[PDB]
């Protein structure tokens, strides 16, 4: 008559992720409909269909003067906790996890006078050297050149290239898996204005859209606040 | 048979009345032999207070040849899930912890660390802290008592975390662009994760970690390490067995 | 969501959860 | 309403080989593909399709001089822990277990000058006497004769003959089940060279391939190191 | 989610005959075939197709002299622990149990000189009186007469007749269920020989075959040794 | 033999017992 | 491998283990 | 009424409850 | 008689009870 069973040693323990609920103490509670639009099932979803300003210096944009040329314009170690990619949606989302596998996109919204032209260059430096510091060094890598004047912004896709199928959403001392490299933009042509008088500098917004192959795997509690 | 050796490839002879099979090789099956909770490692828990030493489930080290060590280093790359079963051998008078909650929290390859205090349970005075990252949430916690518990143990699944398409045992190269003595056979996270054990105990008991390696896939054979000295030539080695003589 | 055990429906979905419309 | 059950006395115990897993605390973890070739499911498999040098004296080979004749050349008690079969793959694999049921094969890779010939004899002595010590005694058993010169190696299959369906992967004091006998090779014709001057000795490698009917049953923990 | 159960009070107890095994800690152990003939599934089986010498006096046989006549030749209380039926297979089997329901058979292998004849009588005395002590008293019951000379042995089936469907495999103080009666053999004709000189006595073996309707029910531990 | 409960095959007969040929 | 009990799939294989591709 | 578990009929409705006519 | 639970036959009726003829 009575069934025969054996408790596992574990048995009367907790389990903070038991695939299966608990005992339904209140029942039959019918719930009212919801008419609110702008709903979501997936979080990656929102960061793909939405950019966020990267924080260069304390602002979300770099400058372009008619006295630049050689010098780098913008640089940062492509890892989801590198300075610039700190305040972004896409990067702040990440920290509920431990891993990402995606190429990112950036959009350069030039905001200088409508009598200003700046022309220009972006470059992705895979990890190896110790940060090229002149386009003449950087142009020998993957780069794109762009001429503001009629465009009114631009887009560059920093891909995913590495031996590991997933990388780290957390930066740390130089590993083959932390760093994916740098992202760089250069003054391929020092800015110009109707008068150097009226128009001193031009600027450019650096917006970060999640790439089209990007995804976060593995949820993880939050460490300490540092 | 005349063998024209030297070109690797072995060479057989086949007698008369060749012998029929039975057993079916079966007991030599990789995935099978490795799907059983082994007693590997053994540590000391944490006090709830202070900073922890995040333990890491890297069972690709070997040394004490408990026939599980060699077996893992018979392959080059290994891919399998994991499952654990912490137990906890009391070290003194097993009646000094009238409760002992143990916050076994597992972490996946890459999860942060730095775990100072942040929790605190308020009740009539005293208030006992819990480790910040120890609490429950994202990465599976298990709370079991160390009192009256007819098995001060737990146990669960832990699917393959690591980024690598497969886990390389012995790496020839290095782990970081800092070609440093250490990162040789290291490679960033060739493992299964971590675990943080905190309980009002920490002393008055240890543990005995365990691994169940279901879905063990092995690649690139390697040579299998002797494990026993050489004997006296011409003869047999004699280990006291079930059989034996008397 | 995280309930992939074939015992979750021991309590039919009326007692279990809620209902919309 | 509540089901009626009864715990076995055993109940809340361990069990280090419970045919059935544990509670899945992390779920849905999709895993990346693997493109590495040279993979295996079965261990017998690798020792069958692969030899390993038996350790005679401290080396994997015996000699052949033009002063031998009677004397034995190589001898060892056919049991998976007998000296020679100590360092081999096939023998070192074994010790994760307790039993074997297979006939073994050996390959004799003669390495002497290409101006050398040695001719020769192998012999399997089933258990009974106390080690024949001259071919004239040994040839009355199962043996094979071989002539290096154009061959460039040879193969001999030491079968399985005994009343027990499985034997011991561990050697011990003389039992009907430990010892399967000896393996012997003889100088059926003392070596020869262009000049006794240039070519003194010839050698021969003793490689051990797992037999075609060989298998290991029963896994067992490792004892002490001795 | 979690199933609702209730342990019986009994619960975490032993049970030395639980219809159901235990936890399979070693698995997949394929087992080798068996070629040994003379195998058995049932124990009754072996005692049916096999006799066993009843121990009269300390020997398995009675005598027959040419000075007998009236006196009883062999007598014993038909119960599976009565003297004679003590050493027999059929009786020694019994004691693993508590009950039997069978009529027994006995075979009388006469061993006297081939120049000897004895003629004779057997008799079954159901329980009532206090042991008839002369055939003239016993022949009024169920009996059989037999003449050695050309036969070379004989068979008598002591049936089962009683109000209970099973009796006791253990003898005890006079019960309606212990005793099934006596078994008796008589000198219906005092033995004869070529010469009273050469051939003094004749003998006869008393072998006990389990009957054709006989069976043991109920296993029982063994008491003390007495 | 003495195993007439419909739970004996929780562990399939490979793990349960042995096998002949 | 060593899981020959008809309860192993209480947790469907998604929660149980991993998946390849 | 509040019994939406598929174990309520372990005891068939005769032993469980009553009956009318 | 008083056994109206669908678990009574966990032990088949041979082990459970007796048998007549």
């Amino acid at each position: 008559a009575p069934i025969r069973v054996v408790s596992v040693p574990e048995s009367d323990s907790f389990m903070s992720s038991v695939p299966d609920n608990s005992t339904p103490l209140y029942p039959k509670v019918v719930v009212p409909p919801r008419q609110v639009p702008g709903r979501f099932t997936n979080f990656i979803d929102v960061a793909k269909q939405t950019y966020s300003f990267c924080s260069i210096s304390g602002k979300p944009y770099f400058e372009v003067t008619n006295t630049s040329g050689d010098e780098p314009l913008f640089q940062m170690d492509v890892s989801l906790s590198a300075a610039e990619l700190h305040g972004t949606y896409v990067a702040s989302l990440s920290s509920f996890f431990a891993q990402y596998r995606g190429s990112l996109n950036f959009n350069f919204i030039f905001t200088g006078a409508a009598a200003t032209k700046a022309k220009f260059l972006v470059a992705f430096v895979p990890p190896h050297s110790a940060a090229p510091k002149t386009r003449d060094e950087a142009m020998a890598c993957i780069h794109a050149v762009w001429d503001v004047g009629l465009n009114s912004a631009f887009s560059f896709n920093v891909p995913y290239s590495s031996p590991a199928d997933f990388m780290a959403v957390y930066s740390a001392e130089a590993t083959v898996v932390n760093v994916s490299g740098w992202l760089q933009v250069y003054a391929l042509t020092a800015l110009t204005s109707t008068d150097i008088a009226v128009n001193s500098k031009g600027r450019v917004l650096v917006a970060v859209s999640a790439g089209p192959d990007f995804s976060l795997r593995h949820p993880v509690d939050l460490p300490d606040k540092q | 048979v005349t063998n024209v050796g030297e070109d690797g490839e072995p060479g057989e002879t086949e007698p008369r009345h060749a012998l029929s099979p039975v057993d079916m090789h079966v007991h030599t099956d990789v995935s099978f032999l490795l799907d059983r909770f082994f007693d590997v490692e053994t540590l000391e828990l944490s006090n709830l207070t202070g900073s922890p030493a995040t333990h890491v489930l890297d069972p690709f080290g070997s040394t004490a040849q408990l026939a599980w060590a060699r077996l893992l280093n018979t392959c080059t790359y290994f891919f399998s899930d994991l499952e654990l079963s912490i137990q906890f051998k009391f070290t003194t008078t097993p009646s000094s912890v009238g409760e002992g909650f143990v916050w076994v929290k597992w972490f996946p390859v890459g999860a942060p660390t730095k775990t100072t205090d942040a929790w605190q349970l308020e009740g009539g005075g005293n208030s006992v802290r819990i480790q910040q990252l120890a609490v429950a949430g994202m990465s599976p916690t298990v709370v079991f008592k160390i009192a009256g518990s007819r098995s001060q143990a737990c146990g669960f699944s832990v699917p393959y975390t690591s980024m690598w398409r497969v886990v390389p045992v012995f790496y020839n190269g290095w782990g970081a662009p800092t070609k440093e003595k250490a990162t040789y056979n290291w490679l960033p996270g060739a493992h299964f994760g971590s675990i943080l054990l905190t309980s009002d105990a920490h002393d008055k008991g240890g543990c005995y970690l365990r691994y169940r390696f279901p879905r063990a896939n092995m690649y690139c054979p390697r040579p299998i390490p002797p494990a026993f000295t050489r004997p006296a030539d011409k003869t047999r080695h004699k280990f006291p067995t079930n059989i034996n003589k008397q | 969501g995280n309930s992939g055990s074939i015992v979750q429906n021991f309590y039919m979905q009326q007692y279990q959860n809620s209902i919309d419309a």
